[PDB]
């Protein structure tokens, strides 16, 4: 990454062997839980594009994944390219593959991220690759809210947390539905309860 | 494009 | 989180490997049980807006409780912008939103926490935070004080345990009570001893 | 609001 | 805590997660074996009231404990505001409240810590604790020293680990009972002996 | 009191 | 390594016990998978060619591939010599043998390192070791994108998976064919979806 | 622990959980094993008499091991105090007790050990404190070296290291030896390769 | 260690925690495989002659091996003497038994080890310990490359790994022979490759 | 004596 | 030859 | 010698 130091100044930092394995090992114990990504946004703070590629390609497995995550990166490079057209020891504009760290050197990386003003190259190859991660939480999504029902004995509770849960992962890249998704006991406490309860009074009336 | 199938993240081309 | 330097000067940090990993491990062993707010009150120490969302969002499951939180935030932020109604290269003041860091960019949250004076929108937010954390403590508290009451073997030590254990999770958001809860031998002898005993004469007393 | 259901915290609105 | 930096000024810094987690394991693991405290102490070093009450409060369970710990602190607080009865931009004098940290914030602490001459609250509450701390080892000890006896056929290094492992519980808050206790076979080794003798001349007396 | 039953440590009175 | 310090001057720094730890325990897990290359080059950060060798090492087993490793090494040795052919308290000119560390100090690799204009003896030997460990992985790849088909009942997204993770193993050192290897029903799917598609939207048509 | 800091002076710092952990884990682990005791005066380089106090007390059980040390202390301090027969805002001369930790206070500890001249209190304190730990790994020593005899089918290396452990542990507070007591087919061996041989080419012998 | 600091100044710095756990698990696990050599010298890095004799008595068993080196060291101190033979307030010439630390203070051996021209007494004595370490290495290499012969069904893989672990070990203190213990199929196939190939490509041969 | 039987190292005296 | 069968990386030569 | 049977590494002499 790139941090501050002593002299109040941004210098480059080599990748730490805790960031490494942290990164890891988020991938293997959760996949692509939608809780992966936040966990990949913060480790990669500061991150140039070169220390972003070191963790993409760190990843053994999950090729599917990571295939749909370079057509995306393919396609935000593109854009860039499109809306961006591009002398001895001068500061050359990055072109896609640069902020990709393709075609760039880590040097050039500090370079462009170190400037005044800043050309923040990691953050925007960040942004892309975050970007395709959300398209495959969406993929690998099990279920559709619409199948997410209470069970006969099932404890409002647990069947609120499967509704969040469900929700947040379609919705990657309510409170009406919950109710009609609701048993039929709870259903009927709910109704009583009239429409603009939050979800507190929701889950304290189903409780008993 | 940037990046081709089975190729590494930030692989340089040509 | 901003913390200080050789300079004497407040920077900003990344969240360390460490800080999100303890946050995830705690979440998952202990669920919502009263000593996880203190442990998120101190991994969260010198937090900016982004690093308690962050700390927020890398928390899977638990999607009920993350809901009703979202609920608490919007009404301190509604509250806030109620009490706070708000040119060129000088600072704006923070609207709800900002301070729950989804308008607010961290370069922003970094120039208010480290102004002069200062405009700690990462501990207002944590505020709100604690606050929700507090309610969920409250609603997944499952035993009323009314109901802890003293085995005909159970050992006063244990009663005691559960005794202020049961209190402390359903006041998140009693000397007689003690007394009146515990078995006919230890009743008996506590009686004996008269009010305005302290605990540890209690526990001495029963103790045989 | 400022948090909306099934949105991530700190989620930019509009 | 409160620690030194470069330019050799004293300034805050935030609890670390090594030191939260390890404060949480060791009490989880020992309970209230006499060595938790020195441990406590250690964890501690430097602490501002606000870190010592956060390292108290994310225990969970030992709730009879932590309520007698409230009472000690109570006592010790009451005797402080009897022994010191108490302008702007001026410090003010720290009250038992202050000291425990209920009533001061804590640029407050720090101020009084890093003052010329200095007030060391931390220090002060510290103390506090650690009394309580000791009642309850005392509290908790199962065996008094009268009933370490040596067995028929235990060895007598076993039976001296015991008998003093019994008597630092026991007084938390010797040379001729350890004699006493002993079997007849050692004692009648330890009686030829003789007063005068070393723990470890008696020990290699009754090894064989 | 500074500390009262069942109220964390450091919790601010009134 | 070599790293910045306060002064902004590159000084060396010993390799650190979690980056040696590291190291070995991706080689005993992983073996030669792909993904062990980016390791690799992520921990050996900023190294000396005696760090690199210290890495190399520290390996027990996987002597096969180190003796190939071997190999590569004394070929990019021997043409960095043609391509290069070689005063009291001057810089000498690094030959093969310097740069893969045999023939020099640490001291002279680091006067290479920090020089102005800098000698990259460390980056240049990693890129032969590197350049190696591809055609290890190359070697034990086992399995040809060939023979990657498609299960009568394997799900498409499981198939993906092993098809690109056979790819990159291949190639260390498609479209048409993914659809080809496919099963007869997602074929059908995909014949009728047509080229052009996205990986993504094969995989979601296929998904049902 | 005194360390060194930027502005090269020595400054306290607070004893780390790793050391504490470590510490007390070496001594679970291993009891009073010999290696124990150079893991001791490692972990405790630099340290106050307030730090060795701290690792001393945070290890549970053992306590008759402990019991030995505090006599030892006692001694060591007694001999101090016959050998050193001992004004406002001045340097005050160690006594035994000082040394110890249980008439000084931190500060006190730091000023003598920072003093120009330094008096070395810690280094001092450790001295004894090693002394102590050497008597109690010699009275817990097992086996005395005249009962380790190479067993019939015993191999010679075996034998050795059984050898050489026991004759380290017996000594804490040779060579024809080894040979009396190898079995009759290796001593055969050992008694024609004749006086003046190395272990090395002792144990070359007895291999086969 | 001795390392640098802020200030470029060579300092002495306490060997940490992970540095003694790591050496002592490296020892634990691994024995005197070849690899621990490396792992050695690699986590004594900057080490004086102090830190070398920590690493060394924090070994608990082993001890055979621990008395060779003991010899080995004796016989590189003699010859120091030999080639070496050596006022108030001035740097004596360091002896052999100096340089392995037995009568050298370690402030003697930072006077050596910072002093310009500096004396390398640590890496002196590593020197004389690794010499020790390889002989030891040699003489637990438990077969003799002769008898690594490949099995009629063994992959050509799994025997070259065999092979070349074999000659790591006991070379510590090809080509031709590596064809002759193939099994008749490999050799058959080896003899057709004929003599110039390379080991990638022998293997690739032999790998159907 | 400087330490006694049963307290801490460090305790102090009187 | 830089590196021979069965000796270190790094091994100086002659 | 310098190191002596028995005897840990850094052993002072005498
Ligand atoms: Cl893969
Ligand atoms: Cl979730
Ligand atoms: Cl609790
Ligand atoms: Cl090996
Ligand atoms: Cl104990
Ligand atoms: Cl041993």
């Amino acid at each position: 990454p790139i941090v501050q130091n002593l002299q109040g100044q941004m210098v480059h930092q080599c990748i730490s062997p805790r960031t490494l394995n942290a990164w890891v090992k988020v991938v293997e114990e959760k996949a692509f839980s939608p809780e992966v990504i936040p966990m990949f946004s913060a480790l990669s703070c500061g991150a140039t594009p070169q220390d972003l590629n070191t963790m993409l390609n760190t990843v053994g497995g999950h090729q599917a994944a990571m295939q749909m995550l370079k057509e995306t990166i393919n396609e935000e490079a593109a854009e860039w390219d499109r809306l961006h057209p591009v002398a001895p020891g001068q500061m050359r504009e990055p072109r896609g593959s640069d902020i990709a760290g393709t075609t760039s050197t880590l040097q050039e990386q500090i370079g462009w991220m170190t400037h005044n003003p800043p050309i923040p190259v990691g953050e925007i190859y960040k942004r892309w690759i975050i970007l395709g991660l959300n398209k495959i939480v969406r993929m690998y999504s099990p279920t559709s809210i619409l199948d997410i029902r209470q069970g006969p004995k099932e404890p409002f509770r647990d069947y609120v947390d499967r509704f969040y849960k469900t929700l947040r992962a379609e919705q990657a890249s309510t409170e009406t539905l919950l109710v009609q998704n609701a048993n039929p006991d709870c259903k009927t406490i709910l109704k009583a309860l009239g429409p603009g309860a939050t979800l507190e009074e929701m889950m304290t009336a189903c409780q008993g | 494009p940037v990046l081709f199938p089975g190729q590494p993240f930030g692989q340089p081309p040509l």
